[PDB]
């Protein structure tokens, strides 16, 4: 769902200009962070027992998320002098979050 | 109208300090995980601002 309406949020505003609709910047990127930390939050409820299930769900959801944020992060990282105040994560640090989502 | 480069140096060494204090005021955005145990507010201290 997160990846779904993320790249759908790319799709619906794929029509016009660069995001002078900065509600689209903080729409896609803020609500992406919202649902991302919702998913990390409810990931904490469950603690796995098979190590290969840890590898499995880990690399599955990594392969689900990443290239969207690669082409999309890297597509839209050119909007402010501090995108920091609108966009939060690298793929480096988000990758690290996923890699310590799986303790 | 030119030049006297002590203009230009002090034109820098505050702009960078603006960037660092930008990275202490706006420091508390990027952490940012659940619970949320969000132990610092991203736009916090209006008094101290």
């Amino acid at each position: 769902d997160l990846t779904a309406n993320l790249m759908d949020s790319v799709f619906i505003d794929s029509s016009g200009k660069k995001s002078k609709d900065k509600e689209q910047i903080k729409e896609k990127f803020r609500k992406f962070n919202e649902g991302f930390e919702d998913l990390v939050s409810k990931t904490k409820q469950y603690k796995l027992s098979d190590p290969s299930l840890k590898v499995t769900l880990k690399s599955e959801i990594i392969s689900l998320v990443m290239p969207m944020y690669e082409r999309f992060y890297s597509r839209y990282k050119d909007s402010f002098k501090n995108p920091r105040k609108h966009i939060k994560y690298t793929p480096d640090e988000l990758t690290t979050v996923l890699n310590q989502l799986v303790r | 109208f030119e030049y006297g480069v002590t203009q230009f140096p002090e034109i820098v060494t505050s702009f960078q300090e603006v960037s660092i204090k930008t990275t202490r005021d706006l420091l508390f955005a990027y952490e940012k995980l659940p619970i949320i145990n969000g132990i610092s507010v991203v736009s916090y201290p209006s008094k101290q601002l």
